[PDB]
RNA sequence: UGCUGAAAGCAUCUAAGCACGAAACUUGCCCCGAGAUGAGUUCUCCCUGACCCUUUAAGGGUCCUGAAGGAACGUUGAAGA
RNA sequence: CGAUGUCGGCUCAUCACAUCCUGGGGCUGAAGUAGGUCCCAAGGGUAUGGCUGUUCGCCAUUUAAAGUGGUACGCGAGCUGGGUUUAGAACGUCGUGAGACAGUUCGGUCCCUAUCUGCCGUGGGCGCUGGAGAACUGAGGGGGGCUGCUCCUAGUACGAGA
RNA sequence: GUGAAGAGGGAAACAACCCAGACCGCCAGCUAAGGUCCCAAAGUCAUGGUUAAGUGGGAAACGAUGUGGGAAGGCCCAGACAGCCAGGAUGUUGGCUUAGAAGCAGCCAUCAUUUAAAGAAAGCGUAAUAGCUCACUGGUCGAGUCGGCCUGCGCGGAAGA
């Protein structure tokens, strides 16, 4: 994963989510897509 | 101070092969330096038969001549082949007006005009840095004259010694950034841990056709032209081999006589691939009389960069011009540090290159003639899956005979995973 | 919103019992109240389980629909149980039951044991498998994975407890 | 559990059959008696006061003796405390002693350590010597660099300097019991006890075990 | 022991006296050495064993001027400081033969090869 | 990293509400510590005399009492400038 | 500029966290071995020698680690005086010269008994509502915090092997 | 334009900002900028709207089912949207490739059929062959549903001695 200040997405299964204040987002294509703290 | 000196200007050129003992650059290869530099060539001033001087490198009179030649023909710069110590440039400047540059700063200038990858950027500007750090040292004089000559209260350490430390800090800084880099490409090299790691590397002068052979062997896009620095940046692409299938390739930059010291020191990152490389493929030109020398040129740097212990494979490329021979195997011995008969732009010589190679890297050719009864779809499977059946011949009642030749690690991953009661492979 | 206003309907065997915000839920074997209700004025009638936001809350149908989903889960709980097939696989591994403690074997020197909080029990059709059975739909699966937690199965051969069937990542890079 | 007030009477060298030579401090454990009990009604903490040793029976004062009136009088050289509520014990004095530990393993031990009076640095702590050659004018053994120039223009309160040392309470936490001895009220402990000869030591069991 | 400090080679293999240079183990152990291995520079030599001038090597203490505690108030003291040369890699005694008796206190590991090949404790 | 779980019928580690979670956090050890001007606890022990005038939260004065306890000095200390 | 003593070392620490290890996690081109990054983390801890005035840098051998940087480039009313900048003299070199040079070498004086502050100990006065004498509780404060290496688990899970 | 050479009040402390040019007294009054829960002078003033962060009370390119506001546009009671019931087709495993390729080693063609429906194909799988899911639709269920645009006010970016 990363903390890329820009987030976007990396598959079609990717989906933005809120958790806590933090803007998480995940896929399942590969986990590595896990953007967050954008 | 990452600053660049321009290439592409009018120049009084001065050169002297005519020194008598070290010799070097008939001129023409230096002219090529000039050429790919894009220098606005003007005239070729040349001196005579001298040992090098504490003076103005060359002789007094000729020096005066080049000075005047500048002042009249209006050269933008006194290019001056063959290296000098900074004061030499200094006294030379007193007799001129313009920037002077030795062979070195030329080569750096062109080098930097060629930089495109960020890696190349750092190692370049590094070489630029280390080089210029020396030359700056006399230049205090003006700066001193304006300074007043006494009144250094506060500092004990003298100025410019200060500046010396500055550039030291630059240096360490640069390499510092270089660190994570070599680590990077090294992380790429962790893949070189997999046991199945053929790893060739090519070598020669620039215009050793390196780009070309690499082209045809790879079916890949690597441009090639008369100019020096016809390649920059290492370049990976995989290739076939009869006995390890996969086979990583990475082109190196082409060489010259007397390539700069600190260049290499910055350049160890780029060549860090060469070191590990399991085999030094070495193309050589076939048109130049320069032949021997170039080998002697190449050997030079090979020495300083280790791994000249590596087995090598010469390719007398550029057989086209010569019609040297039909392309052939050329066992120097059973050992094969072989000469190979090529003209890369035609590249007609390849199959012998690969075949000879096929001899040169292995360690298990006990082949087996495998067989099964209707239970072989899985065999054909594995064989296409990994490397090769040598031969597929089906036969009665689904009993089917085959021949296969693999390196042993295969033999045991196979003997393990499969029941291998088929037991022709061990 | 959707289900949030969908009535729950109380099954005849089951006995719902409103008491303040919470609702005791005696049943076929379950009998509790996971629910607690900050806002929504959920209420019994014939079987009628009222919802819809009460005052002002914004959490309105959120919390409410949540409440339905809960009790509706809950009553189904007081009917019966839930999470199962909490499998483990790979060589040398095994598991067992006793009392409420559960054996597990994962290459560790110390034997793997944890004891269930009640409302759920288990069984061993094989050491390979632990079947679970709990009155209330949350805690059972939660703790089930919490049982998995000791060893999230390893990608390169799937060793490690695997919660339910659950196809997982399966890469084969940097091997031999 | 509880400790007792005994005292130092000379370090020695006891032997086994291996005779490895366990260094062995010896604390005498005289019989105690309970000066008073406290409870969670009068006082904040369920507790037992005690004493041991003896005065000259004129050395005592009545306000002291009046406390000694109650729960009888062993006389003593002072009082000592034991907070407790897991445990339980008599208003009347103990006669108990070494037996309490006859089982136990690690006594705690705590003492005052011989006073060294005012003392130099490199002894209140461990400052290095500054050099005494090659110069070092006027300062062969000196307090180092305190402060740090401008900055908050003040000096902190860590980093001591010349000052008091010794004559001070200090535990040693864990200490093994070599051997309880009902014999002569002896009590045998390994290593050594801070506290000068002829002065008392508390000796409660292990705590940091 | 310690820094510098002359040492008598114990083994036959060594060529006379040598000097200590680093004390292996620790963040930086001070006054150390009695069985602990330590780095060495040969300074004084003749052809003899496979030892040579100018080399750096691992080694062991076997005899010691400050000597050794032994569990009964014992302090076995010696005269001079015997030492045994060792690969910096293979470790291993380099020596066919010890001279001079040494304590039981050095034993186990290869050192039983030493002391078994070394008369008198 | 989770469970359950809706707002958004599916989702969902979160909105609700539970499960985790570290040399860090607060305890847990030692030392200090009612000037903690919030000046606290328990235990012991002691003094329980008369008269006079002024303003009386007040005494002032006489007279008679001196207690436990404090010391002051001296003997000295592994206590100490 | 009616004077704020300047480089390096030497006693001495102090913080930041933009992490040197150890601590907790995400992914991996994470077989395991290990790394690489990223996140979280400031508790503690984090190389002696050679060479040079050196800081550095280089080198030899270590350790888990040899982290960054701030702090009148922390620290000369604490020292050090090797470099820094005087007068002595010399060399090369520029000057017709006296003279200079950041070109190098030789030699070459460190002052202050502490009022204030804050610092470390350790005191006496008065306080706490008749008076003492010993025992207290914990309102707050500080010290305290590293870790290698060995066998057992087990030649096991890993891997063709190693 | 003030200061210098101008005192007051306010922006916590403030020459150079906003307000205002002190002839001196007065325990009188009203206002200025600026303020009004406490230090602390006066509204816990009225009503309307937003903010969920302590923004306010340090900041960007930039990221996003934050929430207020808006215009318009698409779908639909012939019932969509979400989930749910089932189908997923014959040519034809397209020709080429090749051990094998065929919806998924490729390659280029990729149609014709049937039907509400189904692509020679969106993803998985196989050595390959054959499973597995949507695209497609019937049914189901019963009101809304899917977006882009504009826009106030907020989050993420955002570390110091
Ligand atoms: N006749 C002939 N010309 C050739 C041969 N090989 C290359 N050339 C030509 O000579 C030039 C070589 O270019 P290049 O391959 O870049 O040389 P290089 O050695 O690769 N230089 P660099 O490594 O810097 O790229 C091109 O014009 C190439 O076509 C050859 O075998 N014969
Ligand atoms: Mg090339």
């Amino acid at each position: 994963m990363k903390v890329r200040a820009s987030v976007k997405k990396l598959c079609r299964n990717c989906k933005i989510v809120k958790r806590d204040g933090v803007i998480r987002v995940i896929c399942s294509a590969e986990p590595k897509h896990k953007q967050r703290q954008g | 101070m990452f600053d660049r000196y321009d290439a592409g200007e009018q120049a009084v050129l001065v050169h002297i092969y005519f020194t008598q003992d070290k010799d070097m650059e008939d001129l023409q290869e230096f002219e090529s330096l000039v050429s790919s530099a894009g220098v606005e060539a003007l005239q070729v001033i040349t001196g005579s038969r001298k040992a090098p001087h504490p003076k103005y490198f060359v002789g007094e009179g000729k020096a005066v001549e080049i000075a005047e030649a500048v002042k009249a023909t209006g050269a933008s710069v006194v290019l001056f082949d063959h290296a000098l110590s900074p004061a030499q440039e200094r006294n030379l400047e007193r007799l001129c007006e313009c920037r002077v540059i030795d062979r070195t700063g030329l080569i750096l200038d062109i080098f930097a005009q060629r930089a495109r990858t960020h890696e190349g950027k750092l190692q370049v500007e590094l070489a630029q840095l280390r080089h210029l750090a020396t030359r700056l040292v006399r230049g205090w004089t003006h700066l001193e004259r304006q300074k007043g000559g006494i009144g250094l209260r506060g500092p004990g350490e003298t100025q410019l010694e200060t500046d010396r430390r500055l550039l030291r800090n630059r240096i360490v800084q640069i390499q510092s950034r270089l660190e994570r880099v070599e680590k990077q490409r090294e992380q790429g090299r962790q893949s070189r841990i997999k046991a199945d790691v053929p790893t060739v590397s090519l070598v020669g002068y620039t215009n050793a056709g390196k780009s070309t052979l690499f082209n045809r062997i790879t079916e890949a896009r690597v441009y090639a032209a008369d100019q020096l620095f016809a390649t920059l940046d290492p370049t990976l692409r995989r290739i076939d081999v009869a006995d390890v299938g996969e086979t990583v390739l990475a082109d190196t930059v082409g060489f010259i006589r007397h390539l700069p010291h600190d260049l290499v020191a910055a350049f160890k990152a780029t060549l860090q691939e060469t070191r590990q490389a399991t085999l030094l493929l070495h193309v050589i030109d076939a048109a130049d009389v320069r032949v021997q020398e170039n080998i002697e040129a190449v050997n030079t740097v090979l020495e300083e960069i280790d791994a000249h212990e590596i087995p090598t494979l010469l390719v007398m490329n550029k057989i086209d011009m010569l019609e040297d021979f039909e392309p052939r195997i050329d066992r120097d011995e059973e050992n094969k540090p072989n000469r190979v008969w090529l003209s890369a732009q035609t590249g007609a010589g390849i199959p012998q290159l690969f075949q000879a190679l096929t001899e040169r890297l292995s360690g298990e050719v006990a082949q087996h003639t495998l067989r099964l009864p209707p239970q072989e779809g899985r065999l054909r499977s594995r064989f296409y899956q990994l490397q090769a059946i040598e031969k597929e011949w089906m036969e009665e009642d689904g009993s089917v005979s085959l021949q296969v030749r693999m390196p042993i690690v295969d033999w045991r991953r196979l003997c393990k995973q499969e029941p291998a009661l088929i037991d022709y492979l061990i | 919103s959707r289900v949030a206003k969908a009535p729950v309907v109380v099954p005849a065997g089951v006995d719902v019992k409103i008491n303040g915000q919470v609702i005791t839920i005696k049943g076929k074997n379950g009998e509790l109240t996971r629910t607690l209700n900050d806002a929504v004025e959920v209420k019994h009638a014939d079987n009628t389980l009222t919802f819809g936001p009460r005052d002002g809350y914004a959490d309105g149908w959120a919390q409410a629909g949540t409440a339905r989903a809960l009790l509706n889960s809950m009553v189904i709980g007081v009917t019966e149980g839930f999470t199962k097939k909490l499998q483990l696989v790979g060589v040398g591994y095994r598991a067992a039951v006793k009392g409420n403690v559960i054996n597990l074997s994962l290459g560790f020197s110390h034997p793997v044991d944890h004891q269930l909080p009640a409302g759920i029990t288990a069984e061993c059709p094989t050491q390979t498998e632990i079947v679970l059975k709990g009155a209330d739909k949350q805690v059972i699966g939660q703790v089930a994975a919490d049982l998995r937690a000791y060893r999230r199965p390893e990608p390169y051969k799937g060793k490690g407890v695997r919660y339910a069937d659950e196809v997982v990542r399966t890469k084969e890079a940097k091997k031999k | 559990m509880i400790g007792l007030v005994g005292k130092k009477v000379g370090m020695t060298r006891i032997f086994t059959e291996d005779g490895v030579s366990i260094p062995v401090t010896v604390i005498e454990v005289e019989a105690n008696r309970v000066t008073q009990v406290k409870d969670l009604a009068n006082d904040g903490y369920r507790a037992i006061q005690v004493t041991t040793g003896a005065k000259k029976a004129n050395r005592v004062t009545k306000p002291e003796a009046g406390h000694f009136a109650k729960a009888g009088v062993e006389a003593g050289r002072g009082l000592w405390e034991f907070r407790l509520a897991e445990g339980e014990e008599f208003t009347v004095g103990q006669s108990i002693s070494v037996e309490l530990f006859a089982d136990v393993k690690k006594v705690d031990v705590t003492g005052t350590s011989k006073g060294k009076g005012f003392a130099g640095t490199v002894k209140r702590w461990n400052f290095r010597t500054q050099d005494a050659t090659h110069g070092n004018s006027l300062s062969h053994r000196v307090p180092g660099s305190i402060g740090q120039n401008q900055t908050p223009g003040k000096v902190f309160k860590g980093k001591k300097m010349a000052g008091q040392m010794g004559n001070e309470r200090v535990t040693v936490q864990s200490l093994d019991v070599v051997r309880v001895d009902a014999e002569r009220n002896l009590l045998l402990v390994k290593g050594a006890v801070p506290g000068a000869t002829g002065s008392d030591l508390i000796v409660k069991p292990a705590v940091k075990a | 022991i310690q820094e510098q400090t002359m040492l008598n080679v114990a083994d036959n293999s060594g060529a006379r006296r040598v000097m200590c240079i680093k004390v292996l183990g620790g963040s930086h152990r001070r006054y150390a050495g009695v069985g602990d291995i330590i780095k060495i520079t040969i300074k004084e030599a003749i052809p003899r064993g496979k030892v040579k001038k100018g080399d750096v090597l691992k080694a062991v203490v076997v005899r010691t001027k400050k000597g050794v505690r032994r569990p009964d108030g014992s302090v076995i003291r010696f005269d001079g400081n015997a030492c045994v040369l060792l690969n910096n890699n293979s470790e291993q005694p380099i020596g066919t033969r010890i001279f001079g008796p040494v304590t039981r206190e050095l034993r186990s590991e290869k050192f039983m090869k030493i002391i078994s090949l070394a008369p008198e404790v």
